[PDB]
RNA sequence: GAAACUGCGAAUGGCUCAUUAAAUCAGUUAUGGUUCCUUUGGUCGCUACUUGGAUAACUGUGGUAAUUCUAGAGCUAAUACAUGCCGACGGCGCUGACUCCCUUUGUGUGGGAUGCGUGCAUUUAUCAGAUCAAAACCAACCCGGUCGCGGCUUUGGUGACUCUAGAUAACCUCGGGCCGAUCGCAGCCCUCCGUGGCGGCGACGACCCAUUCGAACGUCUGCCCUAUCAACUUUCGAUGGUAGUCGCCGUGCCUACCAUGGUGACCACGGGUGACGGGGAAUCAGGGUUCGAUUCCGGAGAGGGAGCCUGAGAAACGGCUACCACAUCCAAGGAAGGCAGCAGGCGCGCAAAUUACCCACUC
C-alpha cells in the first residue's frame, strides 16, 4: 500500500508519464499517477481494485501486458505457497470400451493470480484463460473467482 | 555450439528426459557484446532469414531526452553510477538497458537559457557578464520583456536538477539495447525517479 | 626481383608465411594455392614459407632493369602484336582522343 | 529429413475432385505457387489433357500453351501448372471460346461454356480492410488482388464486381439476410441458396443459415458463404442441375425415366 | 559458336528403422509471441549524349613417384567488383530586422528583409484521438446582430492491443537501408533536316506491403510390461519473482539478487521392450485376441561423437575440419576415403532376383 518499490529497480507502468511543470498544489494535494487499465472482453468484467489500487504487475490481465486468446477453462484451488501464483486441480472420468465403465483422473495446472483478488481460498472455484508463455510451467491467468455451487466461508450466515 | 533448447533440461516431476535428435541451427546461440566507454566500434552479423544486426563494441556519445521540457539532443557520455542487476557490470564500465549514466549538461542549458532569455548553471557574475550576455539581451521592438511572460511565468526548473546543472553532469537511463541496435539512447532522471536512484547511490558508497 | 618458386614435393611458395620450413593451412576464396570446388569451400592443405634456401627445385625471377648487355634470345627478341582495348573509354585513353 | 520446402505430389495424395486414374501413374501436377490455395485450385494442365481433351500427352499441352493461345483474366500465362480458381475466366481465342469455373453439385469443377460480352467481369469476395500511409485505403481480395480508394461503403465479407480489362471496382453487394449465395467448402460444397439466418460466437466461428429453392435446409462455417446476387437474382449464369442437390433415389428415378446415356 | 566468367539448382527425390514411452504420433485449437527464395496484386520524381582498375578463357615458361594439385610471365570483357550526377525543390513549420491600423506597454492585425529543418525505412522520447444527464451567476467573445439569447463540427478495425493512420523534438547504418550508369524487337512525331524528344512491345533487377508454398514454438485429451522399483527433485536450475543478456520471436534459454517451492497410491521416481507412431492387416454369433521393419502421412539417421562454411532454407555428409575405429597407394618425404541410392560381391544364417534396355509414358 504506502511503498510498493521494494525492488532494486524502479516499479511503474509503462505508457504513463508525469508532467513536472505547472506542480502547484498548495495545502494540500492529489494523485500524481493516473492509472492505466483496460476490457479482456468475452462478457468478462474488470475488477473494481485493479481500477481503484496502486499495486505493479507486468502478467495481469486487466492492468499488464497480456492478450488472452484460445480456450476457457475452471478448477478447484488446491495449493498457493508461491509468490503470485497458485496451484489449482482439475478432475474427470475416463471411459474403458472393453468394459462399459469409468474411471477417475485428475491433473494440476500452475496459473497466475493478479492482486486485485486478495480473499480466494484453497477449495474455491476459479475461471482461466490462456496466454503466451509466462514462466516455465505457467500458460493460463485467473479471470474470475467464485464460491457458488458449495457451502460457505464459516457459518451460512456469509 | 552454444543453444538455447528447452529439451536438455528436467520437467515439472523432477524426472530426466533423454535427446530426440542432434543440435539443430535454428536453436543457435552466440557471445554478448560486453559495450564499453570509448571511441565508436560497431561490429555487423548475418541472422536467420538473411537480416542484419548490429553490435557496439565502444561508444562515446548517445541521443537523451529531456520529457519535461520536449528537447532532446545528441550528447557526450561521462561515466555509469549504477546498475539493478550485478555490480560487477560498473566496476568494469558495461552500457546495458536500464543502466543509469552520467552526461554533459551543455546543449541543455544552451536550448534553455536562448528560449527562456534566462541563466542556468551560473555560480557568479564573473561567469554571466563578460561574454555571451548578447545571448539574454538583444533589441526586440514589441517583443521586449512582457511578451515573454510566455515564457517567464513557467520557466522554474526542479531544485534536483539546478543542483546538477551547476556540475556540469546530468543523471541518465539508457532505453535502447546496445547490443542489439547498435545505440545508446534514452532519456534524463525526474521527481520520484530521481529521488529512488539517489538513495540507491548514497546508500550503496558515500 | 625474387617471385616465388616450389619446395622439393612440387608445393608452392607464397608470401606473408615466415619461415623455411613447410606449414598447413585452411585455405579459402580468394588466397593463392588454391581453387574451390563449391560456393563457401574451404580446404586445408601444404605450402612452404617465404625464405630462400637450397632445397628448392626451382626459383622464380623477373628482370625489373636491364643491363648494357644482351643475354641471348631472352632480351634480343622483340614484342608480339598482344590484343587492343574494347571499353570505349580506354581507347580514347590510348589515342589521346578529345571528348567529341 | 525435411530441410527446405518440397516440390512433388504423390498422385494418391492429390486433390480428390481432379479424378485421376490409379494405374498411369506415381506423380501427378504440383500447382505453381500463386493466386489460388493447392487443395482449392485446378491446375491448366488438367483442364486442357483431361477435361477439354485437347491434347493427349502432357507434351501436346506444352506446345499449345508456347503458342500464345491461353489467357486466364485477360492475361496470356504460358506456365502449364499455373493455379486457375474459382469465378476464373479461360478464353481461348483461336478456337472462338470461353469458359468460366464454378462447383458442380456434386462438389467439382464443371465446364460452363459463356457468351463474350460475360467474360468481360469477374466476381470477388472481401478478405481485408486497412489503412496505409498518407491515410489511403486498401482492400484485399480471395484471390490476391489489391485495389486503392474503394467505396468507403464496402465492408468485409462483401462481393464486388470488377472490369477485367482495367482491373477497378464497378458494382458491389452487401452480405446481408434474403441475397443469394453459393457454398464454397465443407460437405455442402457447390450448393446454391438464400441466407437466412447469422449467428454469431465471440471467438471461434459463426454459423449461417441457407434456404433451397426446393425449400430444403442447410448451415455451414462462414468462411465458406460466397454471395452471388442482391435478393432473389444472381449475378452470373449458372451450370446444368442450378445447384439444387437432389438425393441418390431421385437421381435412380430420372436416370430410368428420360432414357439418357443412350438407352 | 568450343572454352571461360556471371546467374540458378544441388535443402526435393530415393534408402533404412538404430535411437526414442507424455517423447514421437493423432484428433483439436493459437501466434494480438516469429521468419519466409519464388508466384500473383499494390508501390516505384527528397563525366551524366555514360566514370574507375583487374582478372579467366587464350599465348608462353615450369615443379612433384602420385590426385578433378597448381606456381612465375604477357593480353582483354560485364547485369562480376567499385564509384556517382543530371532532372522537377516550386515544399511547409519555426525564427522576425523592420513596417501599418484601433488602444503609449500589454493585447487584436496584415505584411515582411534574413537564417534553420523539411520522402519512405531505422533508434528513443512526447502529444492528440473527439460522441453521453440538468440548471444559475462572471470575465471575453464565435454568430444572428449590436453597445442579452439561440446553435455545432471533424482515419479505419477486433470479443479484446502498448493496433492502424496522424502531429512534435532529435537520431540515422559508414566501408555497414531504398529511389535502375543494364539487354532485345518494330519504328516514329517535329520553330524540321537529322534535331528536340515521347513513345509502342517487352527482358532482367531491387527496398517495402499483401498473397502462395511452408517452417517453428505453444493449448486440451489419448500409451505396452514391471513394487524381487515407495518416495523423488533442489545454485551441479529444482518451482516461482524483479532487472538484464542472447535469440527470428514467447520462455530459467542463460546470468545476478531474492523467496522455498514442484510431483506421487487417481502409481510419481527408477528398470525392461526380438518398441519408430498413425492410416491399416489376420481371425471373428455378440463381446473380443493378435499383428503393423514394408509402396500414403509424420519423425530420425548416413561407421561413432563433436564443430562449422555458404545460403531464403542445412548444424548437409554424392560439403568441409578434428579426434576415435577400420583401411588403399608411396620413390617413406607424402596423398586420398564412407553403397542403411541402382546392379554386383564377402560375412552371417532356417531365410531373400540381372554388374540388361530407355527418357516413349508419369512428373
Amino acid at each position: 500500500m504506502a511503498d510498493i518499490q521494494t525492488e532494486r529497480a524502479y516499479q511503474k507502468q509503462p505508457t504513463i508519464f508525469q508532467n513536472k511543470k505547472r506542480v502547484l498544489l498548495g495545502e494540500t494535494g492529489k494523485e500524481k499517477l493516473p492509472r492505466y487499465y483496460k476490457n479482456i472482453g468475452l462478457g468478462f468484467k474488470t475488477p473494481k481494485e485493479a481500477i481503484e489500487g496502486t499495486y505493479i504487475d507486468k502478467k495481469c490481465p486487466f492492468t499488464g501486458n497480456v492478450s488472452i486468446r484460445g480456450r476457457i477453462l475452471s478448477g478447484v484451488v488446491t495449493k498457493m505457497k508461491m509468490q503470485r501464483t497458485i496451484v489449482i486441480r482439475r478432475d474427470y472420468l475416463h471411459y474403458i470400451r472393453k468394459y462399459n465403465r469409468f474411471e477417475k483422473r485428475h491433473k494440476n495446472m500452475s496459473v497466475h493470480l493478479s492482486p486485485c483478488f486478495r480473499d480466494v481460498q484453497i477449495g474455491d472455484i476459479v475461471t482461466v484463460g490462456e496466454c503466451r508463455p509466462l514462466s516455465k510451467t505457467v500458460r493460463f491467468n485467473v479471470l474470475k473467482v467464485t464460491k457458488a455451487a458449495g457451502t460457505k466461508k464459516q457459518f451460512q450466515k456469509f | 555450439g552454444i543453444s538455447r533448447d528447452n529439451w536438455h533440461k528436467r520437467r515439472k516431476t523432477g524426472g530426466k528426459r533423454k535427446p530426440y535428435h542432434k543440435k539443430r541451427k535454428y536453436e543457435l546461440g552466440r557471445p554478448a557484446a560486453n559495450t564499453k566507454i570509448g571511441p565508436r566500434r560497431i561490429h555487423t552479423v548475418g541472422v536467420r532469414g538473411g537480416n542484419k544486426k548490429y553490435r557496439a563494441l565502444r561508444l562515446d556519445v548517445g541521443n537523451f531526452s529531456w520529457g519535461s521540457e520536449c528537447c532532446t539532443r545528441k550528447t557526450r557520455i561521462i561515466d555509469v553510477v549504477y546498475n539493478a542487476s550485478n555490480n560487477e557490470l560498473v566496476r568494469t564500465k558495461t552500457l546495458v538497458k536500464n543502466c543509469i549514466v552520467l552526461i554533459d549538461s551543455t546543449p541543455y542549458r544552451q536550448w534553455y537559457e536562448s528560449h527562456y532569455a534566462l541563466p542556468l548553471g551560473r555560480k557568479k557574475g564573473a561567469k554571466l557578464t563578460p561574454e555571451e550576455e548578447e545571448i539574454l539581451n538583444k533589441k526586440r521592438s514589441k517583443k521586449i520583456q512582457k511578451k515573454y511572460d510566455e515564457r517567464k511565468k513557467n520557466a522554474k526548473i526542479s531544485s534536483l536538477l539546478e543542483e546538477q546543472f551547476q556540475q556540469g553532469k546530468l543523471l541518465a537511463c539508457i532505453a535502447s539495447r546496445p547490443g542489439q541496435c547498435g545505440r545508446a539512447d534514452g532519456y534524463v532522471l525526474e521527481g520520484k525517479e530521481l529521488e529512488f536512484y539517489l538513495r540507491k547511490i548514497k546508500a550503496r558508497k558515500g | 626481383r625474387i617471385s616465388g618458386g616450389n619446395d622439393k614435393q612440387g608445393f608452392p611458395m607464397k608470401q606473408g608465411v615466415l619461415t623455411h620450413g613447410r606449414v598447413r593451412l585452411l585455405l579459402s576464396k580468394g588466397h593463392s594455392c588454391y581453387r574451390p570446388r563449391r560456393t563457401g569451400e574451404r580446404k586445408r592443405k601444404s605450402v612452404r614459407g617465404c625464405i630462400v634456401d637450397a632445397n628448392l627445385s626451382v626459383l622464380n625471377l623477373v628482370i625489373v632493369k636491364k643491363g648494357e648487355k644482351d643475354i641471348p634470345g631472352l632480351t634480343d627478341t622483340t614484342v608480339t602484336r598482344r590484343l587492343g582495348p574494347k571499353r570505349a573509354s580506354r581507347i580514347r585513353k590510348l589515342f589521346n582522343l578529345s571528348k567529341e | 529429413m525435411a530441410r527446405g520446402p518440397k516440390k512433388h505430389l504423390k498422385r494418391v495424395a492429390a486433390p480428390k475432385h481432379w479424378m485421376l486414374d490409379k494405374l498411369t501413374s506415381v506423380f501427378a501436377p504440383r500447382p505453381s505457387t500463386g493466386p489460388h490455395k493447392l487443395r482449392e485450385c485446378l491446375p491448366l494442365i488438367i483442364f486442357l489433357r483431361n477435361k477439354l481433351k485437347y491434347a493427349l500427352t502432357g507434351d501436346e499441352v506444352k506446345k499449345i500453351c508456347m503458342q500464345r493461345f491461353i489467357k486466364i483474366d485477360g492475361k496470356v500465362r504460358a506456365d502449364i501448372t499455373y493455379p486457375a480458381g474459382f469465378m476464373d475466366v479461360i478464353s481461348i481465342d483461336k478456337t472462338g471460346e470461353n469458359f468460366r469455373l464454378i462447383y458442380d453439385t456434386k462438389g467439382r469443377f464443371a465446364v460452363h461454356r459463356i457468351t463474350p460480352e460475360e467474360a468481360k467481369y469477374k466476381l470477388c469476395k472481401v478478405r481485408k480492410i486497412f489503412v496505409g500511409t498518407k491515410g489511403i485505403p486498401h482492400l484485399v481480395t480471395h484471390d490476391a488482388r489489391t485495389i486503392r480508394y474503394p467505396d468507403p461503403l464496402i465492408k468485409m465479407n462483401d462481393t464486388i464486381q470488377i472490369d477485367l480489362e482495367t482491373g477497378k471496382i464497378t458494382d458491389f453487394i452487401k452480405f446481408d439476410t434474403g441475397n443469394l449465395c453459393m457454398v464454397t467448402g465443407g460437405a455442402n460444397l457447390g450448393r446454391i441458396g438464400v441466407i437466412t439466418n447469422r449467428e454469431r460466437h465471440p471467438g471461434s466461428f459463426d454459423v449461417v443459415h441457407v434456404k433451397d429453392a426446393n425449400g430444403n435446409s442447410f448451415a455451414t462455417r462462414l468462411s465458406n458463404i460466397f454471395v452471388i446476387g442482391k435478393g432473389n437474382k444472381p449475378w452470373i449464369s449458372l451450370p446444368r442441375g442450378k445447384g439444387i442437390r437432389l438425393t441418390i433415389a431421385e437421381e435412380r428415378d430420372k436416370r430410368l425415366a428420360a432414357k439418357q446415356s443412350s438407352g
